[PDB]
RNA sequence: AAACUUUCAACAACGGAUCUCUUGGUUCUCGCAUCGAUGAAGAACGCAGCGAAAUGCGAUACGUAAUGUGAAUUGCAGAAUUCCGUGAAUCAUCGAAUCUUUGAACGCACAUUGCGCCCCUUGGUAUUCCAGGGGGCAUGCCUGUUUGAGCGUCAUUU
RNA sequence: UUGACCUCAAAUCAGGUAGGAGUACCCGCUGAACUUAAGCAUAUCAAUAAGCGGAGGAAAAGAAACCAACCGGGAUUGC
RNA sequence: AUAUUGGCGAGAGACCGAUAGCGAACAAGUACAGUGAUGGAAAGAUGAAAAGAACUUUGAAAAGAGAGUGAAAAAGUACGU
RNA sequence: GUCGAAUUUGGGUAUAGGGGCGAAAGACUAAUCGAACCAUCUAGUAGCUGGUUCCUGCCGAAGUUUCCCUCAGGAUAGCAG
RNA sequence: CGUGGAGGUCAGUGACGAAGCCUAGACCGUAAGGUCGGGUCGAACGGCCUCUAGUGCAGAUCUUGGUGGUAGUAGCAAAUAUUCAAAUGAGAACUUUGAAGACUGAAGUGGGGAAAGGUUCCACGUCAACAGCAGUUGGACGUGGGUUAGUCGAUCCUAAGAGAUGGGGAAGCUCCGUUUCAAAGGCCUGAUUUUAUGCAGGCCACCAUCGAAAGGGAAUCCGGUUAAGAUUCCGGAACCUGG
């Protein structure tokens, strides 16, 4: 779990914010892999993950890297979309596979909170729409 | 005594001038500016503190790069000179 | 209420240990493979006075026996070593006072 | 001090410059409005904190 | 929507001698001290400050809007409400005032005015001509600086 | 007595004074004025004399 | 509070709805540029209707089944029937499903 | 007055470095008499002056240099392009315009028809 | 009866309201996509014949080059040929350069205008010392190159 | 003795690339309390402010492991 | 197709009119305060044109009284009313 | 009062806000301490106090009923337009 | 009834004088108010029909600004103390000089410095403001001049301590750690005199850096000189470091 850093558990708040412990981190322990990869590689970018092994202390995971300035990668039209600025740090942003798993991008009536963005999705539905001949 | 003979006690500077602002807040024990937070390599600013961002924000300076790309971009980048026409 | 004293101890701020004054951490020598076979011989060069410490500390000089050089090591004093004593530091050692078997 | 860094010093050579009344043919320029130096220094009135 | 609030002013209380008005802190400035966030203070905001999603637009039945159409349409063939609008039909022959269709395709203005001194505008062309005066406020510097009459409206 | 740039050393102030005046230059004494510039103390040899060549620089 | 014979009303306005609030002054300025996108992508497709053809189908939700309406494409059967492929009636202004 | 770099720019690498030395001669001069004229406005010339010559000498300097490394990638940084960090990182004409040759089959085998609905 | 106090009017003070303005603000709408290791934003210090600031610029310093227009700038001085013209201008435009010390700031440091290593070149009777000029020396990561290490490990010989 | 291979290194090696600024809008993480409940702890404020990471001219999403239950519809987005 | 209190370039308003409107119509995030984070002003208007009062006189002088400019000094750089 | 020491003091350094530091007074932590200063949330809430800007005309009260963690307040019936 | 603005109309008023302001001058209305005359003034403004609002003040220990009575009043009384004459100036209790009288009394009201200040230093001109009297005087105003180092300091060393790197945590901003579970380097001698430096060799295991103008530390004294500088300038006489 991730263990509210807090000193000395103190929260300073309602008993609901009271929790210490047994709080889960709502990203994956693989996006973590990803971001801490792809801060040590900057000039790369990460195309996806997978498991290796685990013990009880440490999970263990492999980055695939792409190099954006390699011509290999440059031409080979199947792989130059990553070459794109719109397309830096892909893990940070959660548009990575496992990125868009804990974002709830998915389609269905079980993803009505995040099937399009969770902020843009709140925000949508929390406006105010006045039209000039007000209906 | 913490009035006016205390105030008699203050010659040592706890702040000089920064590298980085220069607004005299480089902290001279914590070696750390308190305005721009020299020598980290980010500019400190807050969210709060919007008449601070307002203070040094982007066009406060000269812009002595940065006020010609506009310019440069009306013309798309041209290259070369004029032909004397 | 408030941070009591013996809580304040741990952060060691102001609690740490006066050592600007001590002559080294007073340490036996080290086993490495004379002092397990036979023994080896040093000398007491001097008796000194360790601040913050009651007892007095023996600086005993040894040689290598893998270089050309006169390593010295820091032992608590046992009374009755004096300045100048041999110091037999092994496994072959006599039972006399100040030795290290 | 008598013994001061070289930034010190720098800066007290610039605000010794700027210690100066209004040139007078600055006045008589076309749709003058400065009439006199605003941000006059003196050491007896105000500090430098440098 | 910051007007009157960039401050951080904040409240003595009592036993200052002074009004409970929040009030700008620090020193060395003429402006510490000063009242602040208050409609009746000098630099604060005001009361209900205007917004932008007041209504602006109205809206009428379309069939409304028809029924004044048509009674405009028909006022305009009275003589009598005509002229009490100042309209300076005394002389024209009658109204409605029906001109052939050549001069839909009159194309220089000079032409067209001669058609419209000829068939009777020529006292309500002036009526503009003369009326054109200043305005009589501040709305003369916000791009409405001259007011005149109107003339006829041809169709 | 010559104003000298702010980045020039007791080195250079010499071999320039030789270059541009074609004089032995004995020694030479800076220091930074109060308004922010350099001065420069330049002693020539008691072969020339300073009189001589500042009214042939075009001072005096 | 509560107070005089009135119905009960539910105005969820205990937010900072003020920062959210679209007024929409921009119909009449959007409802031009609407019109000249059209204007201006019927010049770069010339000749063409500046459209897809649909089909018509039913609509579902017995409440809708009664009507029916324009659909999304043509149904990879129904072209191979009306004699064509479906990657060449793509091409020619044709929407298939 | 004043020198015009049309005119410099006919002269050689040592006529103008020559032509430079000789403009910080009458400079030193102008400084020197500047101490007791209460008003030289003349020197504003001769240091406009001594500028368009440097001006000058770079170009001629610069330009040689463009054709020492014609016809060859990699040239100095400082002379070949500025446009923006962003737009140097881009994509070229020839990575953009990357076509496979899966896609290239369907791009010639079905393109997008010309067609009008009239008739 | 004066003086003094109060009231009113006139003239004069104090003060800066009222009126009339407005190169400013605020709100709405429309269009576009353009910062930086090819060193950004920001900072410090400088630069004018006579400037403190604002604006502009960087030791080529209220700026250089290029193009357009076509006779100015202006407070004073000064310059005149810059006036039927490759040409005035505190003009516009701007595609070539300059761009101090810094700053993500990158040789190491930096409450210091502190301390180095390398290459070329010049001088001091100098491959080692001193000085002048020019050019370099951050980290992480990627592709490739070269030089290597490990009985990790494969074949062949005494 | 020689040559490989694997793994691991070093070089001011040959080319590059990341960092900072801005951040109205965008994608995530983290995360309150004032306040309302006429008290108050669940609730509410709010999956908001503050804090952190990462883009673009838009971003995101996007061509169904969808909605449906009908004579079925047919990527996404917005009103 | 959607968003856009930033940037750049434009068009507007039954908005405000110098104690208003942005804090700032001005050398305004300036002067000034604080060790520091930060705080943060006041301050627009002579006249069409300086034509900004030559000259005489009293005064040590500032200035006064004349004289003069101006349509107006009941406009004199403490300047519209 | 003490005045050769558990002394006095400069500079450097370390300890930061539910924290430090305290030969202990809730003392001190920049004239701020039974929880510093700064900005923001924040125009925080207030059944409580104060104020609430032109004229004339007509009509014209209540301090009572029931319920309420209700008793300085509300709902409710009454009284008025 | 009155105010800001808006659509219409009076082909309304106006530089032959709009608006504003003053007026124990006049008239109308119960009133909110309206009209007129006179003065002042200089550029826009009204009547009527409708529309719109940031629309009317005596209060809020209201906000900003200005102004009184108090009031020529309280007061300008610690640190022993001044007096005479001349000079200067329009002007002298206060400036300069001379004379007299006094005080600090060497743990000084003397002579230097550290921190801090920043040009206050010195000179010429000078009194609108400041020096709670005054002022010809000044730390004031205006205009200039002035700070010279191999030997004095910093720079160098380390102290308490701070802090990268290898690593390890943390979503992250960043935290721990200073030799740690690291493959962490240059010094002398020399050698081919294609020639630069790779090779002939040997040595070496600590280990970034920051941290003292009072700690440690290479080496300068005397005499003279300026309006203002001096262990720095000049004269003479020394020493250290590197080569
Ligand atoms: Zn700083």
């Amino acid at each position: 779990n991730r263990k509210r850093p807090v000193p000395k558990g103190a929260t300073y708040g309602k008993p609901t914010n009271q929790g210490v412990n047994e709080l889960k981190y709502q990203r994956s322990l693989r996006a973590t892999a990803e971001e801490r990869v792809g801060r040590r590689a900057a000039n790369l970018r990460v195309l996806n993950s997978y498991w290796v092994n685990q013990d009880s202390t440490y999970k263990y995971f492999e980055v695939i890297l792409v190099d954006p300035q390699h011509k290999a990668i440059r031409r080979d039209a199947r792989y130059n979309w990553i070459c794109d600025p719109v397309h830096k740090h892909r893990e940070a942003r959660g548009l990575t596979a496992t990125g868009k798993k804990s974002r709830g991008i998915n389609k269905g009536h079980k993803f009505n909170n995040t099937k399009a963005g969770r902020r843009k999705t709140w925000k949508r539905q929390n406006t105010l729409s006045l039209w000039r001949y007000r209906k | 005594g913490k009035g006016t003979p205390s105030f008699g006690k203050r010659h040592n500077k706890s702040h000089t001038l920064c590298n980085r602002c220069g607004r005299r807040s480089f902290h001279v024990q914590k070696k750390t500016c308190s305005s721009c937070g020299y020598p980290a390599a980010k500019t400190r600013s807050y969210n709060w503190g919007a008449k601070a961002k307002r203070r040094h924000t982007t066009g406060t300076g000269r812009m002595r790069y940065l006020k010609h790309v506009s310019r440069r971009f009306k013309n798309g980048f041209q290259t070369g000179s004029a032909s004397k026409a | 209420g408030r941070v009591i004293r013996n809580q304040r101890k741990g952060a060691g701020s102001i609690f740490t240990s006066h050592t600007r004054l001590r002559q080294g951490a007073a340490k036996l020598r080290t086993l490495d493979y004379a002092e397990r076979h036979g023994y080896i011989r040093g000398i007491v060069k001097q008796i000194v006075h360790d601040s913050g410490r009651g007892a007095p500390l023996a600086k005993v000089v040894f040689r290598d026996p893998y270089k050309y050089r006169l390593r010295e090591e820091i032992f608590i004093a046992n009374e009755g070593v004096h300045t100048g004593q041999f110091i037999y530091a092994g496994k072959k050692a006599s039972l006399n006072v100040g030795n290290v078997l | 001090a008598a013994q001061k860094s070289f930034r010190i010093k720098q800066k007290m050579a610039k605000a010794k410059k700027q210690n100066r009344p209004l040139p007078q043919w600055i006045r008589l320029r076309t749709n003058n409005t400065i009439r006199y130096n605003a941000k006059r220094r003196n050491w007896r009135r105000t500090k430098m904190n440098i | 929507e910051k007007a009157g609030h960039q401050t951080s002013a904040e409240s003595w209380g009592t036993g200052r001698a002074v009004a409970r008005i929040p009030r700008v802190g620090g020193g060395g400035t003429g402006r510490s001290g000063q009242g602040a966030f208050g409609n009746m203070c000098r630099g604060g905001r005001m009361f209900a400050p205007t917004k932008t999603w007041r209504k602006w637009n109205v809206k009428v039945n379309h069939n409304e809007k028809r029924y004044a159409t048509a009674s405009a349409i028909a006022a305009t063939a009275v003589a009598s409400l005509v002229l009490a609008r100042g309209h300076r039909v005394e002389k024209i022959p009658e109204i409605p005032l029906v001109v052939s269709t050549d001069l839909e395709s009159i194309q220089k203005t000079k032409e067209a005015v001669a058609a419209l001194k000829a068939v009777g505008a020529h006292s309500d062309l002036l009526k503009v001509l003369k009326s054109k005066k200043l305005r009589a406020g501040k709305g003369k510097y916000r791009n409405r600086r001259w007011t005149q009459r109107r003339g006829p409206l041809v169709v | 007595v010559f104003q000298v740039s702010m980045k020039a050393n007791k080195y250079q102030i010499k071999k320039a004074v030789k270059e541009l005046y074609e004089v032995d230059v004995l020694k030479v004494n800076t220091l930074v004025r109060p308004n922010g510039t350099k001065k420069a103390y330049v002693r020539l040899t008691a072969d020339y004399d300073a009189l001589d060549i500042a009214n042939r620089i075009g001072y005096i | 509070a509560i107070s005089k014979n009135l119905p009960i009303l539910k105005n969820h306005f205990r937010k900072h709805w003020q920062e959210r609030v679209k007024v929409h002054f921009d119909q009449a300025g959007k409802k031009v540029s609407r019109r000249n996108a059209r204007a201006t992508r019927a010049a770069k497709i010339a000749p063409r209707p500046l459209d897809l053809l649909r089909p018509v189908v039913r609509a579902p939700t017995v409440k809708y089944n009664r009507k029916v309406r324009a659909g999304r494409g043509f149904t990879l059967a129904e072209v191979k029937a009306a004699g064509l492929t479906a990657a060449y009636a793509r091409t020619i202004g044709i929407a298939v499903d | 007055a004043g020198v015009k770099a049309y005119e410099l720019r006919t002269k050689s690498k040592e006529q103008l470095a020559s032509q430079l030395v000789d403009l910080k001669k009458e400079l030193a001069e102008l400084k020197v008499q500047k101490l007791s004229r209460p008003s030289l406005p003349k020197i504003k010339t001769v240091r406009k002056s001594i500028a368009c010559v440097l001006t000058v000498i770079n170009e001629q300097q610069r330009e040689a240099v463009r054709q020492l490394y014609k016809g060859k990638k990699y040239q100095p940084k400082d002379l070949r392009a500025k446009k923006t960090r962003a737009l140097r990182r881009a994509l070229t004409k020839f990575e953009a315009s990357q076509v496979t040759e899966k896609q290239r089959k369907k791009q010639i085998a079905f393109p997008q028809r010309k067609y009008a609905i009239k008739a």
